[PDB]
């Protein structure tokens, strides 16, 4: 429906594509072992929220500071620094 | 430097042009004993490099020297690396060998710090440039094969950390290798 304003605020499209995995989950009928396709869609969202957190991490390995994570700069990038995104722990 | 040079040159030259000419080696026995001792010496020297490569990885200058030697190699026209040449070759294989990167041992980081072919961007560029040259070796197949092994290495290095620029160069290299019918 749009994206330029949901990029400045993409953080909101993760707390809601979870509430839409839960209302999809209410209709997953995945209480018994027989349900499966519906436990495959809960994993497809888990993969995307995950590789989205992988991307925030590797873009914090591509630093520019010659003191903050010297690797990836003028120093060897064969050893990355702390694989944290330096996120501040949003509530 | 010294090691290889010595072994090879000495052995071959001397024998072929002094002992295969003058035959100081005399008895069908003495000639053989002398020949065996010379061949043993060549083999022991080649093994020394091999035994080393199996342990120590090779530095930038020593690896380039080994590549420089292998560029001139004749596999005997007979079509078989003699006990010596085969060994030199497997030695180089182990030098290049990156198989230790696939063994899930808790010592991966320590072993990575010890492998000279690990922390020098210039190492990969130099070898890649040499193997990409259409100056093949004395033996186009040589250029084709090492190229392919370096390429499988490049292929994995994406997984380790994030080294995936050279992944592209693997398909053309593999094609060149296959075109040299490395098989």
């Amino acid at each position: 429906t749009a994206a330029d304003v949901y990029f400045r605020e993409v953080s909101q499209m993760e707390i809601i594509f979870e509430c839409l995995v839960d209302k999809e989950e209410a209709d997953l009928e995945s209480t018994s072992i027989d349900s499966v396709e519906w436990a495959n869609i809960v994993v497809n969202v888990n993969t995307i929220l995950k590789d989205m957190l992988h991307v925030a991490c590797q873009y914090r390995q591509s630093k520019n500071s010659l003191y903050k994570n010297e690797s990836g700069i003028q120093e060897p990038e064969h050893v990355p620094w702390t694989a944290s995104s330096g996120t501040a722990g949003i509530r | 430097n010294k090691i290889l040079t010595l072994i090879s040159q000495i052995d071959v030259n001397n024998e072929f042009d002094k002992l295969k000419k003058e035959r100081g080696l005399g008895n069908k026995k003495h000639r053989k004993e002398v020949s065996d001792l010379i061949k043993e010496c060549q083999q022991s020297l080649a093994h020394s490099l091999y035994s080393w490569s199996c342990q120590t990885p090779l530095n930038r200058e020593d690896t380039l020297l080994l590549i420089g030697y292998l560029e001139k190699v004749t596999v005997e026209g007979d079509g078989s690396l003699d006990k010596v040449n085969l060994t030199l070759l497997m030695s180089l294989l182990y030098c290049l060998d990156v198989g230790f990167l696939e063994q899930g041992t808790d010592d991966r980081e320590e072993l990575m710090k010890q492998a000279s072919m690990f922390m020098d961007r210039q190492y990969i560029a130099a070898i890649h440039n040499r193997l990409q040259n259409t100056q093949p070796w004395k033996s186009p197949g040589m250029q084709a094969t090492v190229r392919l092994a370096w390429a499988l290495a490049l292929r994995g290095i994406s997984q380790f950390s994030e080294v995936l620029e050279f992944s592209e160069a693997d398909e053309p290299m593999a094609e060149i290798a296959i075109g040299g019918n490395v098989f």
